[PDB]
């Protein structure tokens, strides 16, 4: 059994309705009379916790807003008025045998579009003293999370050294930072003089480059 | 009603095999449905299989049939799950999970509406050994940012706070990423007026509990 | 006077752990008679009265209706008494026999438990002869999928506890099979 959720994010406006989809390969109506469908939310850091049962109970303590519906192969959970509480990962789970879960759906809090405070870091002498040197971008507060970020070394694009992490989106302003961090050898550091970051976002007219020279 | 407590967390030597407890508050234990369910860092839930401890009768995921053992004791209201030939992919938050407990039946013989969740048990599957990071100033160059590169530590997790948890507006500590030497990296940053750079002492505060240190890193313009 | 088999002649037999009883007395009745309208497929054999019990039963699971087997059928569903003579049969209706309907499928009592209040001894409900299991308060008349859980928690005036069963299906076949239970009382 193959659950297929859609979408695979969904930024909805405070107080506007959302809606999920799951799609089963087969039928989750069982003889007994009952679809075999589950709506499970988990919140940033949290355990999963239960919406939907049996594909349109709501559980106990689980406010009005959640409302499940559906027969057969397509299900659907409707959020009536979305509230910042509701931000997390929503999964459907069929029963009808063994338990599988569908992929997900990533709820998030929509707001206008916010351009990256773009910062660059330097590795310290103390690091270099290690034997390696770690250069550090940081795109702060902006919205969407969507955003490209491309090192260039002595105007050289560099692959496959760095790494990237963003922040869970802000419960406050509802943006996202995001830092990437390129790592090289003390060697191959000190080999090279212009070192950029490049930063793409839809916030943004152009792509902002901000750089330093070893020194 | 009920209460789900899981062991803590671990760490585990690839090819090793991991025990984790669930013990269960609230209820006849032995009468109802226990699954456990796995979830890889930023990866969706997956369900590993379940018991009913009066029946004894445990069923596994066609995926992980032949590693995992899942037992039940009642005479501590306790389920296992044991998963064996450890691999770096088995590395995940570890949940135990009960039925509700309001369905008329178990069709098929277990219920899987899971109303109950234990906290979670991190396993880490490493060949890296403890160690605590190094912490390397990030130098600030209207408003400045500076930060602490908090590098090569293992395992999970480390807490950063700054000046003693007196500065909170405007940190971000971003989460850890996992390098490929198989220690863990994170940054924390924070955005200060650029005026306050000659006065203001910036103490970045790192607490790795699994290596029992907790150390203070000035960050100061160069 | 003849007695009348007509109840058994009309309608669907219900599955082994809720056997129809008959009771005939003060009547003649000839077993073959009755017998010729099935066709008859095994019988194991071991006046004042004739008890004759009959259900849906698949002929696969013949090994099974048997007083020696340890299986769930004589531990959980039905059991003849040892200390008067008895038959089993196993027959099929044929094409022509038309006032017999079938079932869904074929069920069967896999296990039947009591759990005490202690919260810790369970207790196999094994079936006496000339007795329901004490399950079928709680597995319904056809069960709805193999390896179902049933359970009820019982009332103080019950014993306190629960009461938990697990039921079992077998497909139906083309032809109705059917066991037919009968212990005669000698004078
Ligand atoms: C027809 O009915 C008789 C009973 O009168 C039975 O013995 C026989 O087996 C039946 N034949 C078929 C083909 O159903």
């Amino acid at each position: 059994v193959v659950m297929t959720q859609s979408p695979l994010s969904l930024p909805v406006t405070p107080g506007e309705p959302a809606s999920i989809s799951c799609r089963s390969s087969q039928s989750l109506l069982h003889s007994n009379g009952y679809n075999y469908l589950d709506w499970y939310l988990q919140k940033p850091g949290q355990s999963p916790q239960l919406l939907i049962y049996l594909g349109s109970n709501r559980a106990s303590g689980v406010p009005d807003r959640f409302s499940g519906s559906g027969s057969g192969t397509d299900f659907t959970l409707k959020i009536s008025r979305v509230e910042a509480e509701d931000v997390g990962v929503y999964y459907c789970m069929q029963a009808l045998q063994t338990p599988a879960f569908g992929g997900g759906t990533k709820l998030e809090i929509k707001r206008t579009v916010a351009a990256p405070s773009v910062f660059i870091f330097p590795p310290s002498d103390e690091q270099l003293k290690s034997g390696t040197a770690s250069v550090v971008c940081l795109l702060n507060n902006f919205y969407p999370r969507e955003a490209k970020v491309q090192w260039k070394v002595d105007n050289a694009l560099q692959s496959g050294n760095s790494q990237e992490s963003v922040t869970e989106q802000d419960s406050k302003d509802s943006t996202y930072s995001l830092s990437s961090t390129l790592t090289l050898s003390k060697a191959d550091y000190e080999k090279h003089k212009v070192y950029a970051c490049e930063v793409t976002h839809q916030g943004l007219s152009s792509p902002v480059t901000k750089s330093f020279n070893r020194g | 009603q009920v209460q789900l407590v899981q062991s803590g967390a671990e760490v585990k030597k690839p090819g090793s095999s991991v025990k984790v407890s669930c013990k269960a508050s609230g209820g006849t234990f032995s009468i109802y449905a226990i699954s456990w369910v796995r979830q890889a860092p930023g990866q969706g839930l997956e369900w590993m299989g379940g018991i009913i401890p009066i029946f004894g009768t445990a069923n596994y995921a066609q995926k992980f049939q032949g590693r995992v053992t899942i037992t039940a004791d009642k005479s501590t209201s306790t389920a296992y799950m044991e998963l064996s030939s450890l691999r770096s992919e088995d590395t995940a938050v570890y949940y135990c999970a009960r039925e509700g407990g309001h369905q008329g039946y178990c069709s098929g013989g277990s219920c899987y509406d899971f109303d109950y969740w234990g906290q979670g048990t991190l396993v880490t599957v490493s060949s890296a050994s403890t160690k605590g990071p190094s912490v390397f100033p990030l130098a600030p160059s209207g408003t400045a940012a500076l930060g602490c590169l908090v590098k090569d530590y293992f395992p999970e997790p480390v807490t950063v706070s700054w000046n003693s948890g007196a500065l909170t507006s405007g940190v971000h500590t971003f989460p850890a990423v996992l390098q490929s030497s198989g220690l863990y990296s994170l940054s924390s940053v924070v955005t200060v007026p650029s005026s306050s750079l000659g006065t203001q002492t910036y103490i970045c505060n790192v607490n790795h509990k699994p290596s029992n240190t907790k150390v203070d890193k000035k960050v100061e313009p160069k | 006077v003849e007695c009348d088999f007509s109840p058994l002649l009309s309608g669907t037999p219900p599955q082994v752990y809720n056997f129809k009883r008959l009771v005939f007395t003060n009547c003649n009745y000839n077993l073959t008679k009755l017998l010729s309208l099935f066709s008859v497929n095994d019988f194991t054999c071991s006046y004042s009265s004739l008890i004759l019990d009959y259900f849906s039963y698949p002929l696969s699971m013949k090994s099974d209706l048997s007083v020696s087997s340890a299986g769930p059928i004589s531990q959980f569903n039905y059991k003849q008494s040892f200390s008067n003579p008895t038959c089993l049969i196993l027959a099929t209706v044929p094409h022509n026999l038309t006032t017999i309907t079938k079932p869904l499928k074929y069920s069967y009592i896999n296990k039947c438990s009591r759990f005490l209040s202690d919260d810790r001894t369970e207790v196999p409900q094994l079936v006496n002869a000339n007795q329901y299991s004490p399950c079928v308060s709680i597995v319904p008349s056809t069960v709805w999928e193999d390896g179902d859980y049933y359970r009820k928690q019982l009332s103080p005036l019950e014993g306190g506890g629960w009461l938990v069963a697990s039921g079992s299906t077998v497909a139906m076949t083309e032809q109705l099979q059917m066991g037919f239970g009968i212990t005669v009382q000698y004078g």
